[PDB]
């Protein structure tokens, strides 16, 4: 994240850190103690040998030994992941579910129904690097950024014609706040009280852009309300699935 | 801008609006609550529903709302949206669901 600050613990309890090998590679949210939504970048075939993943959670310090650390039993990702931009989503199941605390907490989806509102200022946060040419971040960072519209982020001068129905872009035209690799996978979050209680709900999930922070090619997000039901179904379908799928 | 569905937080009772009346309703108990408390709480933006029960008017009270809904239970499954199979009803019984939820998007923190 380029131009946030850094957060502390119980701020963002739904974040996690996915690594490979030792190295943090996404980030990912937690719809419950044992379910990670993610992107289906995050597994390139370099990296799909299950045992080779952990997902760390509880901590903001990425060296913190107080974070609690699970395998993975099986990731399902979008079958219509070309790659495999758009449908850059996967669901991730954990080999054992997390205990809730305050510090390891699901994030809600959106409601049925409920739309993205342009312009709202919503929150993102990772480990990633805070300058493109720079470095992984040590404790977990936050910025907010606002939604733009696609009119606008697919105009020559933005995007041209890149983003698709299924992904939205959030970010100041001006540039200087934005998400950045090593921060694929994680949560932009925007809260509301249609459920009257203020709840934080998972609207974009961090995907991709053109360098960070540049003013015109603000961060892309899959948009999560056109896959809820796709979520709802994968997890029915392989809660005992083991392995890399596709749904 | 409230959501048409919401469950209570001192006794998860779900309760749906009714347009023509500018309030809520109960949901009539059916062989079907357990669907309808899944369904339910997919709807609201929540994972899953992690139990649900029936409460009895006549010991729980209305807690403002008027009315029932029933579910078309030949139609539920064929559903997305809880509000298109739902329609008023007298619900004899007196019995409606309680859905828990898996609580999701708070902090915890003093
Ligand atoms: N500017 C951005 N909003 C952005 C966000 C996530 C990214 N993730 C990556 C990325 C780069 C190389 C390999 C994997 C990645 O997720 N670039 C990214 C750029």
């Amino acid at each position: 994240i380029v131009g946030g600050r850094d957060t502390s613990l119980g701020r963002w309890p739904w974040q996690v850190s996915l690594r490979y090998d030792g190295a943090h590679l996404c980030g990912g949210s937690l719809l419950s103690g044992d379910w990670v939504l993610t992107a289906a970048h995050c597994f390139p075939e370099r990296n799909r040998v299950l045992s080779r993943w952990r997902v760390f959670a509880g901590a903001v310090a990425q060296a913190s030994p107080h974070g609690l650390q699970l395998g993975v039993q099986a990731v399902v990702y979008h079958g219509g992941y070309l790659p495999f931009n758009s449908n850059d989503i996967a669901l991730v199941h954990l080999s054992s579910p997390l205990p809730l605390t305050e510090y390891i907490q699901p994030v809600c989806l959106p409601a049925a129904g409920q739309a993205l509102v342009d312009g709202k200022i919503c929150t993102v946060t990772g480990w990633g690097n805070t300058q493109y040419y720079g470095q992984q971040a040590g404790v977990l960072q936050e910025a907010r950024v606002p939604i733009i519209s696609n009119d606008v982020c697919n105009g020559a001068d933005f995007y041209g014609n890149q983003i698709k129905p299924k992904m939205f872009c959030a970010g100041y035209p001006e540039g200087g706040i934005d998400a950045c690799q090593g921060d694929s996978g994680g949560p932009f979050v925007c809260e509301d009280s249609i459920s009257r209680t203020p709840r934080w709900r998972l609207c974009g999930i961090v995907s991709w852009g053109t360098g960070c922070a540049l003013a015109q090619k603000p961060g892309v997000y899959t948009k999560v309300s056109d896959f809820r039901e796709w979520i709802f179904q994968a997890i029915k379908t392989h809660s005992e699935a083991s392995g890399m799928v596709t749904q | 801008p409230l959501y048409p569905v919401q469950v209570s937080s001192a006794d998860a009772r779900l309760m749906v609006f009714d347009k023509t009346e500018g309030t809520w309703r109960l949901l009539c108990s059916s062989r079907s609550n357990a669907r309808v408390a899944g369904l339910s709480c997919e709807e609201m933006g929540f994972l899953r529903a992690l139990t649900h029960s029936e409460l009895d008017v006549r010991t729980a009270g209305a807690a403002g709302t008027s009315g029932f809904f029933c579910v078309d239970e030949g139609r539920l499954p064929h559903t997305q949206r809880l509000l298109e199979v739902i329609s008023v009803c007298d619900c004899p019984r007196g019995r409606f669901l309680a859905a828990i939820c898996q609580d999701c998007g708070r902090r915890k923190l003093p």
